[PDB]
């Protein structure tokens, strides 16, 4: 969670990390992808019968 | 909030991801120490 884990628990966290842009929802979009991979993983050594 | 965070007004079906779940501060409070030391204030008061 890139809000709570930079600088929050800040009314003055949010508004300056808002013009830094698209970063932590960049990265968001990225420990996604691994989520979704580690299930597929298993889904092809067992699941083939 | 799925809307505004995919930055779109159509969304397809499946398991999605948003702002986070938090709890407000109910009130505010500061720190007090224990009582005051005494300065000699009654006996320039009362000097004779
Ligand atoms: C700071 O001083 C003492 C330290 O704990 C506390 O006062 C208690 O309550 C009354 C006065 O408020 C005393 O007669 C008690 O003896 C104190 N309790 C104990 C266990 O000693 C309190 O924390 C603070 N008091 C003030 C007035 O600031």
């Amino acid at each position: 969670d890139c809000t709570m884990y930079i600088c929050g628990d800040s009314t003055e966290c949010s508004n300056l990390l808002l013009q830094y842009g698209s970063f932590c929802t960049q990265l968001k979009r990225a420990l996604t992808g691994i989520a979704v991979e580690q299930d597929k993983n298993t889904q092809e050594v067992f699941a083939q019968v | 909030e799925t809307k505004c965070t995919l930055k779109s007004f159509t969304v397809e079906k499946g398991i999605y991801q948003t702002s986070n779940f938090r709890v407000q501060p109910t009130e505010s409070i500061v720190r007090f120490p224990n009582i005051t030391n005494l300065c000699p204030f009654d006996e320039v008061f009362n000097a004779t």
